[PDB]
């Protein structure tokens, strides 16, 4: 679970 | 160590100068040709153009600084990306 | 390491996305995600 | 005849007085007295 | 040892700028009469610039640049207000995780 | 901890490209764990 | 030893305007010390004594 | 005629220059030290 | 005890009011702060 | 003008002297 929270780092600038 | 774990310091120590704003007083002759005049038509009806260009440079600075404020806030959302990972990484490092 | 491998795979996929979407925001903006969080 | 010249006087006409020649050199560097949590 | 925000909080000082505009002084001792030593040989005709309305449309050009960038600064204030909502929720979320 | 050290570091390896991605978040390459 | 550095207080009530009663008669020209880089090399001298 | 009235302003006063000698060297150095 | 840091209190105002000179204000003092790091590296040496 | 603000600090309190 802490590895999922560590991988969410990931994505793009919002609006 | 309940105090140093919130590094409470004023990074507000910058001081920008507003100096350099030297408004040039136009000093046209404001008298028509010679004494009370021998011509009238040719005195260049225009200058509300120069005051509409003074509002062009108002609206240009409302533009230019905000072509530079989308800017600082695109930079801010890229710093706030760093805060979003610092917060998700802080929940992660509490968990 | 595999939660951090999902995070690493997301970092590469987010690069391939970022260099195109935020990389057309490029002509206002620009690109890169990298790799790793392996532990 | 004598011209009553209420001049820009010859001590500030060419000398930018109160004024940028009186030089408000105030670059506003805040004197950040950095507080550390440390007794020596 | 307890934390205190008292060294994080500076004094945001409000400078006030008391502008008084300059009074309208001009040659009110002119025109005691208009001179006739050379009189007003007065060239009329008219339909003249009116460049002031084109310059109100160069004002409105750089107003189109300010409207389109107040529209973009409104998305960038959406991002900086979404930061403020992300922090509102996440300072609650850190406090819920550091409590549950 | 060491996962968060490298994930902070590699979010910094995102953030040179996110500083590039709006002229914007500088904090780059640096928290490296091994 | 809980050191808290002193806050940056200085004359923020200056420059409401710069004065024109005597204006900024502003002597420019430049290429000036730069003694700070020689003093970074007197720092680096006593850094050679600390390296050795 | 022209009139050289207040248009270009006269420095009759306003300089002055009181800052020529009004910034004390007796402004206290508040010697901060970490207690030993 | 005996570590008494002397607070320098220069006038921090240029000649008279907002100034009648500008060039001559002694651009230097990053020398005095590079001498503060000379006395850091001198104490890293001396001890 | 000069201003004699907090620069040289005022002893309004802090001595005291409870060790007396």
């Amino acid at each position: 679970l802490q590895a999922q929270i560590q991988e969410q780092h990931v994505q793009i600038d919002v609006d | 160590l309940g105090s140093a774990l919130r590094p409470s310091t004023s990074r507000s120590l910058y001081a920008s100068s507003p100096g350099g704003v030297y408004a040039t007083r136009s000093s046209a002759v404001r008298l028509r040709s010679s004494v009370p005049g021998v011509r009238l038509l040719q005195d260049s009806v225009d200058f509300s153009l120069a005051d509409a260009i003074n509002t062009e440079f108002k609206n240009t600075r409302t533009n230019e600084k905000v072509e530079l404020q989308e800017l600082n806030d695109r930079f801010a959302n890229y710093i706030d990306k760093v805060r979003f990972l610092e917060q998700q990484n802080k929940i992660l490092l509490a968990e | 390491q595999d939660l951090l491998n999902v995070k690493m795979a997301l970092d590469i996929e987010i690069a391939t996305y970022r260099k195109l979407l935020e990389g057309e925001e490029s002509r206002i903006s620009l690109p890169l995600p990298n790799f790793s969080s392996l532990n | 005849m004598s011209t009553r010249s209420v001049s820009s006087s010859s001590y500030r006409r060419m000398f930018g007085g109160p004024g940028t020649a009186s030089r408000p050199s105030s670059s506003r560097s805040y004197v950040t007295t950095s507080t550390r949590t440390y007794s020596l």
